[PDB]
């Protein structure tokens, strides 16, 4: 397989996407204008990959196969007036006009549907240019309904359009202890139904967890979404790494379906990432993959507000970048299993997909996380996850019991029965998800 | 959307409007003669929010000043701040309303209603980005409560989907300017909640306190009080006027700030209050703003919110402000003062970081919430509405217009129901 198309929906999605494209161009030596610069090696720009992310240009002005979708012009305008203006085809920046507000009843429907014809045709033209097209990569938020509801519709449309390509979805979740939007539980819960039934693999990221890491591991006195997003971008780039670069143990995008997903459902891995070192520490620091591997299980590097120690082990994946010995990571894994934390359920009985990419990690100048010669990305279906669902479901319950804000959705294309059903599906997942671990 | 019409009505509307544009034009820089002074992208790519690029690059705001007293506009177009407004927007006529809610529109005021809709209709067509209608008047004012309230119903028919923001000024239940101030306020709410979507509570009496307590001003004046209200009107728009980490919107307010329909009254609160002379010995930081926003002394409604109970608060920080600086401070208030916030929300916080900063300061922040103590402001008007008119005094002035006694009774029953809405929904 070869191609992958990136889709950003809503502001948060777009902001994260910005970071990713900055990063990808960094990794391949591509300048802010594209063209080229140079583009280069083996496999810097390409040799393949690219083309994987960037579309070949007969001029060298490589073009990111990314589509930006928003209902608010302001966000995309930021992009259009940023330094990476020249990395996007202008017709891939699908500006809206009247916002869906906050939002889902408008986002997945009365407003969102008015631009999907353009969005889908944009995608179709792009997809026709592509070979293989192993998957789509969604980036968005489950807070505001554009990222949630519009993103949801688009996802669904592509599962209907193709239904056979990998549907990745990096979704930002509400922090369990704090958020910026009062009706967020409705905007989140109302879409759990569709991400469940239309994404093949979702990633769950909490801003709060990352902010903790920034304040603590990176010593940041005043965190910013820019920094937060840079971290996320790096995680995304590793998924991914062996689809572009040479590796000892290459990982197909579909590899995760094969290794992390045991049932049709359950496809919600946690991510974790290390080393996360501030530039001030990366002198005293100097270590093996065994230590980095340990840090991946440490709660402090989880990027999600849950307790992995409480949860039990389901399949997991350890992707490594840079100067890594395959023997050493096997040794490291063995040691980790012997910790008896995240109790390995019988159903695996062990299931550590090891991915080894030769390409060293890199950080853009906007991150104060020190560059390293090796790094680790961890994915996991650990049973701790249903607690996040429980948390948001309680918020949903309190509100829904009084209805209150229900008004804003029902009054514009919705039904209370829909809210009921969304809740039911979420509840069903909490139950099933627990049962497959609960059995042993 | 971005293009929003700022309608003005009432003796206080033009006053607050003159100070409003005086502050808006100072942010992005725009001389009263209509000259461009932006620097540059952020002060040029968002100039159509209220102005129009006419010939010769002459920018003019979109405001329809209307009033039955021609003697008021004479003290605006003649003095400073006049070239901006277009003479075709002026709609004034003799004689006046008479400081009554009936004649303000039910009879004499019904003559200019046909002219106001004509100008607002033509501007709506040319503006390919309408969203709502910002109105500023007094709840008990003559032309403000009468002609201003009826205008909201007319615009609601031709613009139902569009929003409707209003900045009504509540009366002072202690130092009233006119004895017929509470009576006119009882009839304004009869149709306000039945058309408008959001209304902010403002009380002049609550401003004299902060002006003499924080600002340290001995003899306030109407010219200074309008500046405080201008800071609030200019605060709930920076997200739409300038970019930011979390750009809010007038629509997002009702989706969160308004839990159930029958609840459009809000409690404003601008901060920090720059004290004249004592501003250099301060440290403009987010933790310092949180202590002032939730301070009951800074409220402009201004019923004590501590005695009641909050519902959905909202902040709009500006300038050099991060994300955790607000999420942390605002979260601490939800713990130590959890008794004042209700649990079924449950999260009682809403942020909206901007990008630019107001002129003269490095950072600012407003406060908007729905407290259960707002009912107290209605009880003062309800008691005076019945206790004073129990013997049928000063009532022949209104019945002579055409309104019957039954019409005035239905207005009191509605307000009495609103007080019960804050208990269902227990306090
Ligand atoms: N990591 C990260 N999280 C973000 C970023 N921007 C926003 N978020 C989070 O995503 C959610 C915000 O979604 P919004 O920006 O309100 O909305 P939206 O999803 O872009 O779509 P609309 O509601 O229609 O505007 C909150 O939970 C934020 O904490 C970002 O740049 N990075
Ligand atoms: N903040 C503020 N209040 C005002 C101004 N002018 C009048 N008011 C208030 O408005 C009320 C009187 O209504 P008024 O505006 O004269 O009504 P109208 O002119 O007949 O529509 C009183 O409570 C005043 O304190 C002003 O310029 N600023
Ligand atoms: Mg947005």
């Amino acid at each position: 397989m070869r191609e992958v198309i990136s889709i950003n929906v809503g502001q948060a999605g777009c902001q994260i996407g910005n970071a990713c494209w900055e990063l990808y161009s960094l990794e391949h030596g591509i300048k802010p204008d594209g063209h080229l610069e140079d583009g280069l090696s083996k496999p810097k720009g390409g040799e393949e990959g690219f083309s994987t992310f960037f579309h070949e240009t007969g001029y060298g002005k490589f073009v990111p196969r990314a589509i930006y979708v928003d209902l608010e012009p302001n966000v995309i305008d930021e992009v259009r007036n940023g330094p990476y203006k020249d990395l996007f085809h202008p017709e891939q920046l699908i500006s809206g006009k009247e916002d869906a507000a906050n939002n889902y009843a408008r986002g997945h429907y009365t407003v969102g549907r008015e631009i999907l014809g353009d969005v889908l045709d944009r995608i179709r033209k792009l997809a026709d240019q592509c070979d293989g097209l192993q998957g789509f990569l969604f980036t968005h938020s489950l807070g505001g309904g554009t990222g949630s509801g519009l993103g949801s519709l688009l996802l669904e449309e592509l599962s209907a359009e193709y239904g056979k390509k990998s549907k990745l979805e990096f979704a930002v979740y509400p922090a369990p202890q704090v958020s910026t939007s009062v009706v967020e539980p409705y905007n989140t819960v109302l879409t759990t139904h569709t991400t469940l039934e239309h994404a093949d693999c979702t990633f769950m990221v909490d801003n709060e967890a990352i902010y903790d890491m920034c304040k603590r591991n990176l010593d940041i006195p005043r965190p910013s979404f820019a920094n937060l997003n840079n971290l996320i971008a790096q995680v995304v780039s590793s998924v991914t790494a062996s689809l572009r670069f040479d590796g000892s143990l290459n990982v197909d995008l579909n590899e995760f379906q094969t290794n992390l997903v045991p049932y049709p459902r359950i496809h919600f891995p946690l991510v974790s990432y290390s080393p996360v070192l501030s530039k001030s520490k990366a002198f005293h620091e100097s270590n093996s993959v065994s230590e980095i591997t340990n840090a991946c299980f440490e709660p402090g590097n989880q990027m999600v507000k849950c307790d992995p120690r409480d949860g039990k082990y389901m399949a997991t994946c350890l992707l490594y970048r840079g100067d890594v010995v395959t023997r050493d990571v096997q040794r490291a894994v063995e040691q980790v299993k012997n910790k008896k934390t995240v109790q390995l359920v019988d159903w695996c009985p062990t299931g550590f997909k090891i991915g080894i990419c030769y390409e060293p990690p890199t950080a853009t100048p906007n991150s104060q996380l020190a560059t390293v010669d090796r790094a680790v990305c961890m994915l996991s279906n650990t049973t701790s996850i249903a607690e996040a669902w429980k948390r948001i479901d309680r918020k949903f319950d309190l509100m829904y019991a009084k209805r209150a804000f229900v008004h804003w959705y029902v009054g514009e294309g919705m039904e209370e029965g829909e809210f009921t059903e969304a809740r039911e599906d979420l509840a069903a997942l909490e139950r099933d998800y627990i049962e497959v671990g609960a059995d042993s | 959307m971005r293009e929003i019409i700022h309608i003005s009505t009432g003796q206080c509307g033009n006053q607050i409007g003159a100070a409003f544009w005086e502050t808006i034009c100072g942010e992005h820089g725009l001389d009263f003669n209509g000259t461009y002074h932006g620097h540059d992208d952020i002060q040029k790519e968002r100039l159509n929010v209220y102005f129009n690029e006419a010939s010769s690059g002459k920018w003019v705001p979109r405001s329809i000043n209307v009033d039955l007293e021609p003697g008021t506009i004479d003290a605006v177009r003649n003095s400073a701040i006049g070239n901006l407004f277009r003479p075709d927007n002026y709609i004034f006529g003799q004689s006046s309303a008479g400081n009554v809610w009936a004649k303000g529109h039910y009879t004499e005021g019904a003559e200019l209603v046909d002219s106001v809709m004509d100008v607002i209709r033509r501007e709506a067509e040319g503006c390919d980005s309408l969203q709502g209608f910002q109105i500023t008047h007094s709840l008990g004012g003559g032309t403000g409560s009468g002609m201003g309230t009826l205008l909201i119903s007319k615009i609601r028919e031709e613009f139902p989907d569009r929003m409707m923001a209003t900045f009504s000024v509540l009366p002072s239940p202690k130092t009233s300017d006119t004895v017929v101030e509470p009576y006119n306020a009882t009839l304004s709410v009869h149709q306000l909640v039945e058309h408008s979507d959001e209304t902010f509570c403002i009380d002049n009496e609550a401003l004299y306190d902060i002006c003499q307590r924080t600002l340290k001003l001995n003899q306030p004046s109407y010219g200074d009080l309008n500046n405080l209200v201008s800071s609030v009107m200019s605060g709930v728009t920076t997200s739409l006027r300038y970019p930011g980490q979390l750009n809010s919107d007038l629509r997002k307010l009702a989706v969160n700030l308004v839990p159930f329909p029958r609840l459009h009254f809000f409690m404003v609160g601008y901060a920090p209050l720059t004290a004249i002379g004592s501003q250099s010995f301060r440290s403009l930081t987010v933790p310092e703003l949180t202590q002032q926003m939730f301070d009951a002394k800074n409220m402009m409604a201004a019923a004590d919110p501590r005695n009641g109970r909050y519902l959905t608060v909202a902040a709009f920080f500006r300038g050099k402000v991060s994300v955790k600086e607000v999420e942390d401070e605002m979260h601490k208030v939800q713990s130590k003062n959890s008794d004042y916030f209700v649990e079924w929300i449950p999260n009682n916080v809403q942020t909206a970081v901007c990008s630019v900063a107001p002129q003269g300061l490095d950072m600012a922040a407003t406060f908007i919430a729905n407290s259960t103590s707002i009912q107290e402001l209605f009880k003062r008007v309800g008691d005076q509405f019945s206790a004073m008119f129990k013997r049928k005094a000063f009532l022949h002035w209104y019945t002579s217009e055409g309104m019957d006694e039954l019409e005035f009774s239905e207005a009191e029953s509605n307000m009495n129901d609103l007080v019960s809405e804050y208990q269902q929904y227990q306090e």
